[PDB]
């Protein structure tokens, strides 16, 4: 009956972007690892085989729902460095300069996937940081083969940066390309630092050789990653946000991510219509959506935040009664443009 | 970004969306340390008003500071039916991330989409600025005539998202699907 079949297992099962990655955790819950040590080991390997996104790094959040029920949200998101102002990104007459912020030094913040993932193992975990860090190292030591995500990201995405940076060129190219589907990526730097990470801890990449290597990089080129910033980071632990849509509960990412929020502000907005009478790919459904949306950017684009900055108003923006109110503008049969939606006001809310 | 999924044998579950921000970030490696990095700078808002690379905008907010996190739109989430873990998802796709995951909610909550169902059908997005509405393609003309004679303007782009997520049954049984969107991906268990 079905067109699609989703893949089947009873025990355990990871899902990820990578066949390798994918493989990686499973043989981990095979092991004896829980979910948490299987996404940890799955987070290290995909720093690896899939440096497109997968990093040691960049940032990012973890939910985890343990199987008492107990769900929490682990912020891993970068921190600005130090040095960072208001008005860093603009040009001298005060207009954003997007190659500041996307391929210059002065475009990073202080990576925090390692401190995050140290967080969830020690707490969560099962397993040593050695032994989930171990696939990935022998992944970076002994290589890969080049496959057709790879080469074509590489050929893609990478020829506007990688080879503009003597470092990243030495790794991911090769005589004079990107390395082409089959090759064999081997990355002995990086194996060099899981392996010190494997040994030392996440002190590693915060404050030992891995730092030096950030700081030095930063200040040779202009950048304001400092050893002090790296020091100073911090994952998070926060309470996530959640909302119930038909009597399902649905949990997410809390500031300083704006998904949570609008996933759950969206929902409360949809639940006033009956979605399923619609049906998927229906005219109604979809304006209905698309209207709901709107409304949630436009309160994005004010009231979000890192919230240990700024509060958010979090109670509003997830508030049923708030979410009727913007259902009841939505007209399925004529959409209301942009420029008639402002955030909204959340005082009645408060 | 990239978002991955994973149940334990015990129904422990973790949902995990990490990133450099743009693919590779700034391509910049660092140092003899073998570590690209991120450009997630570009979260923040640069100027109040004026777009950043995924057509977000900002004011004080989400304004650039010291040691301050830049608002991101990562959602990786969790769906609980009957009181259990039911739905483990997420997706990168910058400012189309909580589109993407809300039409997977909606699609296995309201229209019933087994998890490979839900993860293979078409996406749309709206995010108020640009004012357009986003499409993939597979949605029938007939129903985005409908949608343009309602005022929508559409506009068919490029493929949004790669979800990698899990299902768990009533009776612990797990099914799980990756996206066609993204080749050389995989979900599997035992």
């Amino acid at each position: 009956e079905d067109v699609f079949h989703p893949v089947r297992a009873k025990q355990g099962m990871v899902a990820s972007v990578d066949a390798t990655a994918t493989q990686v955790g499973v043989d981990i819950l095979k092991e004896g690892g829980n979910a948490v040590d299987a996404a940890v080991a799955v987070g290290y390997a995909l720093a690896v085989t899939h440096p497109q996104a997968g990093n040691l790094g960049g940032g990012g959040f973890m939910l985890i729902r343990s199987k008492n029920g107990n769900t929490t949200a682990i912020d891993f998101r970068e921190m600005a460095p130090a040095k960072a102002t208001r008005d860093m990104f603009l040009d001298d007459q005060g207009n954003p300069d997007s190659k500041k912020s996307l391929t210059s030094h002065l475009a990073s913040g202080t990576p925090g996937t390692v401190a995050g993932f140290s967080l969830a193992l020690d707490k969560y975990g099962t397993m040593p940081l050695n032994k989930v860090v171990q696939p990935a190292f022998k992944l970076a030591r002994d290589g890969f083969i080049v496959n057709d995500a790879l080469a074509d990201d590489l050929k893609t995405y990478g020829s506007e940066v990688l080879p503009n940076h003597e470092n990243s060129k030495a790794i991911f190219w090769k005589e004079g390309e990107p390395l082409k589907k089959g090759d064999t990526l081997v990355q002995a730097n990086l194996a060099k630092s899981l392996e010190m990470i494997a040994e030392n801890g996440p002190d590693e990449f915060y404050k030992g050789t891995i730092a030096e290597q950030i700081a030095q990089e930063m200040q040779k080129n202009g950048g304001l990653i400092t050893k002090e910033d790296l020091a100073a980071y911090k994952a998070v632990e926060r309470t996530p946000i959640s909302g119930d849509y038909r009597g399902y509960q649905v949990y997410s990412m809390p500031p300083p991510s704006s998904g949570g929020i609008h996933i759950v502000q969206i929902l409360n907005i949809l639940e006033n219509f009956d979605m399923k009478k619609y049906g998927f790919g229906s005219a109604d459904a979809m304006q209905i959506m698309a209207e709901a949306e709107k409304y949630a950017y436009a309160d994005r684009s004010e009231y979000l935040g890192d919230p240990d900055f700024v509060k958010v108003p979090w109670q509003a923006l997830t508030n049923k009664a708030y979410a009727k109110s913007i259902a009841d503008q939505i007209d399925i049969n004529k959409a209301k443009p942009s420029s008639e939606i402002r955030p909204g006001k959340l005082a009645p809310y408060e | 970004t990239t978002h991955y999924s994973v149940v334990d044998k015990d129904g422990n579950a973790v949902a995990v969306t990490y990133t450099l921000n743009t693919t590779f970030g700034t391509g910049i490696v660092a140092g003899e340390s073998g570590i690209l990095l991120n450009n997630q700078m570009d979260d923040f808002s640069a100027k109040p008003g004026v777009p950043n690379v995924y057509g977000l905008v900002g004011g004080d907010a989400n304004a650039v500071g010291p040691n301050k996190r830049p608002l991101s739109s990562m959602s990786p989430t969790i769906v609980v039916k009957d009181g259990k873990t039911w739905l483990v998802t997420g997706s990168p796709g910058g400012s189309r991330i909580i589109t993407t995951v809300l039409q997977m909610v909606v699609n296995s909550i309201d229209y019933g989409l087994n998890v490979a169902e839900a993860t293979n059908a078409p996406r749309f997005h709206h995010q108020w600025l640009p004012d357009e509405l986003r499409v993939e393609k597979g949605f029938s003309p007939d129903t985005l005539k409908l949608l343009e004679a309602k005022g929508q303007k559409v506009a068919l782009k490029e493929a949004m998202g790669s979800t990698q997520s899990i299902m768990v049954g009533p009776d612990g049984e797990l099914y799980g699907a990756s996206d066609p969107r993204s080749v050389d991906d995989l979900t599997a268990g035992y």
